RNA sequence: AUCUGCGCAUGGCUCAUUAAAUCAGACGUAAUCUGCCGCAAAAAUCUUGCGGCCGCAAAAUUGGAUAACUUGGCGAAACGCCAAGCUAAUACAUGAACCAACCGGGUGUUCUCCACGUGAGACGCCCAGCGAAUGAAUGACAGUAAAACCAAUGCCUUGCAGUAACACCCAGCAGUGUUGACUCAAUUCAUUCCGUGCGAAAGCCGGCUUGUU
């Protein structure tokens, strides 16, 4: 099987220079999908500094010290993904990986009480021996038992720390929810409406919050929230409004001539 | 003391938070409703821990509380629930010779192998149950317990639907 | 060697394939088992992802169930008497899927005197409906109350031998399991096999 | 004979050399089952009957939770029909 | 004492190999009232999803077909189609034509193609040619097959 | 050094073949296989030691081989080879009772009771783990309102209001899987699995406080 994986090749939200090298790491199968993931060596030493090159990624990965959900990773090449907890408890880091407004992968820095807490999307439900209910999130975790309202498509609330389901939000209109893929990903909106077409992809359209209306298929949603005003998870500075692009040309434009 | 927005974990002894400050005597509870724990020093720092906070998972308000212990409703009471009686291999008056003796108001058998009896005294009722407790009884060993119904609201409630029963017979 | 991909037929339009590969060990076939009546012999056959199939030479015996009593037992194989596909099959006494096989009818007739309590076997190591408790013989009047065999299969037992179709694939699975003929497909294989003695 | 010390029986070859101090070559025991080796066999088996008595009592309370959320409609149910 | 059993129906039955259904058993003495049709019959019958009626005669009729999307295991899934019957000369298979304009850029102007299907009509349609079908995708039942007719306009 | 485990089906090169092929965008696999990686699951199994199948007892103190090596070596050579003699493994083979649960099916021409048999309760016997095979049943309903008759069975008291179901040890220990759609998930019943499946690797290393949990 396919070992190797080129720079061109890999994903462009990795940010790993065409000049600097041929190949880019290879992610492992695991909890998140090769092309919705961050390399673990990515995360350690392109964006946390704390590794100069792989050879003392590969020093800081093998001794345990960075942990995720809850649990030690010592492979670089491990898929860390959306709304996973990394914590490196000697250096006392903790952060959230999410998606900003556009798109980018994103550590938003996390206290404690907020480490331990983990949203996992619904993905399948099935049935076990022994007639033993199943839920398949989005993160690859199988749930033993489930709350019995829950659905596909909603979100599980999941304790990392202690392995255990404390509450669940619907996949509903009215709901906040952070769109996980496509030309949309990393907005936050509401869901005014979710059309249904059978044997077909299913539309969500949404609102943010300055009243901006979008769409996208019903498998880039992501439920977070009651509504807009009570997420239930901490999300990146630019909160998931999408900013229009004049407007932030001229603004960083005159934060410039300010800073000079 | 008086907890008011319980929340969820309706069982008595996860409410040992209160347990953890000093001993618990009983705890009445109605899920989300509210729950009251069961010297006034120590509640009162109890009080002080826990109130306006959000312990249990839910904010906690431990108010003095009003209320009395609740009564056991086993207590002072004239009926006892007898098994395991079976009706088919078991007729009443072989029955009887159990309860030979105390003197009964009354006897009713169900299809779950117990039986119901009403006695005329609460003393006799409570003088059963201890004196025939794990006892043998028609080849099978006895389970009498204290029951929480009584006699008088019965033969109230059959009282009422005799005239509902009178009044379909002639629909 | 043997393949089973499309590349060697003729396009719809009767134009030549022209191929430019090699052939691929994922497109491969296997020589047929041609299972025949005998004595158990059996050989594995390592498949894709290392999974085992029974290759089946000879088999002698196999779960046959009776569908209308929800029951099966394991029987020996006394014959094929009718092949779909021709009857050189029947000739050499092959055994495949849906075939028509002719089983021993003794444990199907022994079950039947112990759960109804009905001997087929009147007018002439054998269960005896005598020796039986007064309880099971009221369970056997429960039983035989919302009960009625049918004279064809209850005939088939008397003789001996039941007509049953194969239900399994020997060549995969290397048994020989199937169902007594019921109803109107007894009656057309019946028909089948009365034509021509 | 058994509960014998097998490491005392074990053959030792002599290696000389000069100017050394005859190092004694002996194998180390294999299947030399120790206390704590019986100590870890016997804790695996501790584990496995707590991870299927636990998956029991887990199933306990989903079945308790399915039941009584049937019961609590049933009985709302008899309440709508009596105060009504 | 003896059950009754049902008879032989010629009309059907003329194929060297008894037809049968393989999801029910049509002999079953006690009928499980979940696959009985309006004549007493067991057949087997499923709803296929995408909104599309069962027809009737695949409901209470009486052929057998192994490649019927509504008495059988073929699952539809994937594209739907729609077309013109071009030819009715098989059996129990159709070929229909799906005419469209393709568009050419440097002339700015279409020309007019076709595309032509082998698709399985089960025996509950009974299409003719010049009519227009509603197709779904399924999966290989033949050389050529791809699609099961699953309605009739 | 050599057994063992993993990899060497990736990378690199090339463009000969190739037009219902390959490829691109877009879709399917409910038509399947899938080591490594992630999250999970695991109650089948008559074993061992001392004495005479039986008794006592329980931290299972399991068994044969083969490399390296030694000896004799064959051959011009060969990323060529014999024979004998040692010894290991997480190689190969074998094998674990009680502790230790819940649940079901078939039965005894066995007992204790009730009525003069849709009777009840015990004990005895044979089966009842994951996965696999065949058959049978489930895997829902969603197009109408009242009365009597009989048989049994629930209550009410000595005729039907009230009544989730269920003859006790569990008086709510699933009456409720999933999809757009399934003969699918899963459960129950009957029979089967003969190597072509299933150890707690009978494994290894640490920490202390050194621990028949
Ligand atoms: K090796
Ligand atoms: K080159
Ligand atoms: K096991
Ligand atoms: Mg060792
Ligand atoms: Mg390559
Ligand atoms: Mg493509
Ligand atoms: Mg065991
Ligand atoms: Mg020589
Ligand atoms: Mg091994
Ligand atoms: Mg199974
Ligand atoms: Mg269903
Ligand atoms: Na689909």
């Amino acid at each position: 099987a396919k070992k190797h994986l080129k720079r061109l090749y890999a994903p462009k939200d990795w940010m790993l220079s065409k000049l600097t090298g041929v190949f880019a790491p290879r992610p492992r199968p695991g909890p998140h999908k090769l092309r919705e993931c961050l390399p673990l060596l990515v995360i350690i030493r392109n964006r946390l500094k704390y590794a100069l090159n792989a050879r003392e990624g590969e020093m800081i990965l093998r001794q345990g010290l960075v942990h995720v959900d809850n649990h030690p990773r010592r492979d670089g090449k491990y898929p860390a993904g959306f709304m996973d907890v990394v914590e490196i408890p000697k250096t006392g880091d903790r952060f959230r990986l999410m998606y900003d407004v556009k798109g980018r992968f994103a550590l938003v820095n996390l206290s404690e009480a907020e480490a331990q807490i983990k949203l996992m999307k619904v993905v399948n439900l099935y049935t076990a021996t022994g007639r033993v209910p199943v839920a398949v999130t989005h993160d690859g975790h199988r749930i033993r038992y489930p709350d019995p309202h829950t659905s596909i498509g909603d979100t599980i609330v999941y304790n990392v720390k202690e392995k255990k389901c404390v509450d669940l939000i619907k996949n509903r209109q009215g709901k906040a929810v952070i769109v996980t893929g496509g030309a949309n990903r990393g907005r936050i909106g509401e869901i005014v409406k979710v059309e249904c077409h059978p044997g077909a992809f299913n539309i969500a359209h949404l609102k943010d919050a300055s009243g901006a209306e979008f769409a996208t298929r019903a498998a880039n949603i992501f439920v977070i929230g009651k509504d807009l005003n009570n997420l239930q998870v901490t999300v990146p500075k630019q909160q998931g409004l999408r900013m229009n692009v004049i407007q932030e040309r001229e603004e960083r434009l005159i934060a410039a001539e300010a800073r000079k | 003391v008086y907890v008011k927005n319980w929340g969820t974990g309706s069982v008595a002894d996860a409410a040992n938070v209160f347990s953890a400050a000093g001993k618990v005597v009983k705890v009445q509870l109605r899920r989300q409703r509210y729950a009251i724990v069961f010297n006034s020093a120590a509640v009162k720092k109890a009080i002080d821990l826990f109130n306006e906070k959000e312990v249990l998972g839910k904010t906690v308000l431990v108010v003095p509380a009003k209320t009395s212990p609740k009564p056991d409703a086993h207590e002072n009471s004239s009926c006892v629930f007898v098994s395991p009686i079976f009706r088919p291999s078991t007729t009443k008056a072989q029955v009887m010779e159990l309860f030979a003796g105390v003197k009964v108001q009354r006897l009713r058998m169900y299809r779950q192998n117990f039986a119901y009896a009403y006695l005329d005294s609460p003393a006799a009722a409570k003088k059963f149950v201890e004196e025939k407790n794990g006892t043998e009884f028609r080849g099978h060993t006895l389970r009498v317990a204290l029951s929480a119904r009584s006699l008088e609201k019965l033969r109230a409630r059959q009282e009422a639907a005799n005239v509902v029963i009178a009044a379909h017979r002639h629909y | 060697g043997i393949v089973r991909s499309r590349l060697h037929k003729r396009k719809i339009t009767g134009g030549k394939t022209k191929i430019h590969r090699k052939r691929m060990k994922a497109e491969l076939g296997r020589l047929p088992a041609n299972t025949r009546l005998g004595a158990r012999r059996v050989s594995p056959v390592r498949a894709r992802g290392g999974n085992f199939k029974i290759r089946a030479l000879r088999l002698d015996t196999g779960n046959f169930a009776w569908a209308s009593e929800a029951i099966a037992h394991r029987v020996r194989l006394l014959d094929v008497v009718y092949n779909a596909t021709s009857n050189e099959l029947v000739r050499t006494k092959t055994l495949v899927k849906n075939c028509i096989v002719a089983v021993d009818a003794a444990p199907f007739k022994r079950w039947y005197a112990k759960h109804y309590g009905i001997d087929l076997d009147a007018d002439k190591d054998k269960y005896d409906v005598n020796k039986a408790s007064p309880k099971l013989q009221r369970e056997w009047t429960r039983r035989r109350r919302n009960h009625r065999v049918e004279k064809a299969i209850a005939d088939q037992l008397r003789e001996g031998r039941v007509l049953a179709r194969i239900t399994s694939r020997p060549g995969q699975s290397g048994r020989a399991d199937g169902i007594l003929l019921e109803g109107a497909e007894l009656q057309f294989y019946l028909k089948r096999l009365e034509k021509k003695k | 004979s058994r509960t014998e010390d097998v490491r005392k029986y074990v053959v030792r070859r002599r290696v000389v050399k000069s100017g050394k101090k005859d190092r004694l070559k002996a194998p180390k025991i294999q299947r030399l089952i120790t206390p704590r080796v019986k100590a870890r066999r016997a804790k695996k088996a501790k584990d496995a009957i707590a991870k299927v008595r636990a998956s029991a009592a887990e199933r306990r309370e989903y079945l308790r939770l399915i039941a009584s959320n049937r019961r609590a409609l049933r009985q709302r149910d008899h309440s709508k029909k009596h105060t009504r | 004492q003896y059950y009754h059993a049902h008879a032989v129906d010629a009309t059907i039955q003329h194929e060297k190999a008894y037809q049968r259904q393989t999801a029910v058993n049509e002999n079953m003495h006690r009928p499980s009232r979940k696959h009985v049709n309006k004549s007493g019959h067991i057949r087997y019958s499923k709803k296929i999803g995408l909104g599309f009626k069962t027809p009737a005669k695949a409901l209470n009729g009486k052929y057998i077909d192994r490649k019927c999307p509504f008495t059988s295991n073929v699952v539809i899934r994937g594209r739907i189609l729609r077309g013109v019957v071009h030819s009715t000369k098989m059996h129990r298979t159709i070929i229909i034509r799906r005419n469209y304009l393709h568009f050419i850029k440097k002339y700015q102007r279409y020309q007019k193609r076709h595309k032509s299907l082998a698709v399985h009509c089960s025996p509950a349609f009974d299409p003719k040619q010049g009519d227009e079908v509603v197709i779904g995708q399924c999966r290989p039942l033949s050389k050529t097959i791809r699609y099961n007719v699953l309605e009739v306009v």
